Formats: C-alpha cells, structure tokens, sequence
C-alpha cells in the first residue's frame, strides 16, 4: 500500500496507488467505478 | 448640494439591495463557468 505499482486483480490491469478506501461497498457489490466509467475502488481475493 | 448628495447616497444604499435580491443579474458570468464546466465534463464522458 501507499506507494503506486501495477496491480492485477482478477485478470483487471491496471496501475496506481492502492489505499485503504473508505467506500460502504454493500454485500453485493465488487467494484466501483467513477463518471467517466474506469474502476475507482476494488475489492480483493482471498481475504476481503 | 444636499439634496443632491442624499439622493447618490439613496441610490448607492439600493443598489446592494438591487444585486443581492435579484439571482439572476449576475448571470453572464455564470454562464460562463457552467459552460467551461460543462465542456470538460463532457470531453470526459466521451471516453466511455
Ligand atoms: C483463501 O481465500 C478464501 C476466500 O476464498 C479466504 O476466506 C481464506 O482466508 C484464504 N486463505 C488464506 C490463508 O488467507
């Protein structure tokens, strides 16, 4: 965390800085995204 | 003299009243900001 690297979540390629999110992502949800439709928050494999 | 100048008096003392009343006077420069903001977001949108 906190420092920008490639990430590779679940075949989703992407590059950036990964933080702690602060977002209610409800039991249902996966992944967010933003107003120009690019993934802004993920949530991760193994431990959730 | 007097009269003249209690009559600028009264109209500066209005003319506060005249700009905060109405909410559509100043409305050249809004428009251009909500058409700049507007421009940008949608050079943004296209890229969905
Ligand atoms: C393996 O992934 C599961 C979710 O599918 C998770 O519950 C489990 O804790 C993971 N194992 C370890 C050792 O983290």
């Amino acid at each position: 965390k906190n420092k920008c690297v490639n990430f590779n979540f679940n075949g989703l390629k992407g590059t950036g800085v990964l933080t702690e999110s602060n977002k209610k992502f409800l039991p249902f949800q996966q992944f967010g995204r933003d107003i120009a439709d690019t993934t802004d928050a993920v949530r991760d494999p193994q431990t959730l | 003299q007097k009269l003249i100048a209690n009559q600028f008096n009264s109209a500066i003392g209005k003319i506060q009243d005249s700009l905060s009343s109405t909410p559509s006077a100043l409305g050249k420069l809004q428009d251009v900001v909500n058409h700049n903001a507007q421009a940008l977001n949608t050079l943004v949108k296209q890229l969905s």
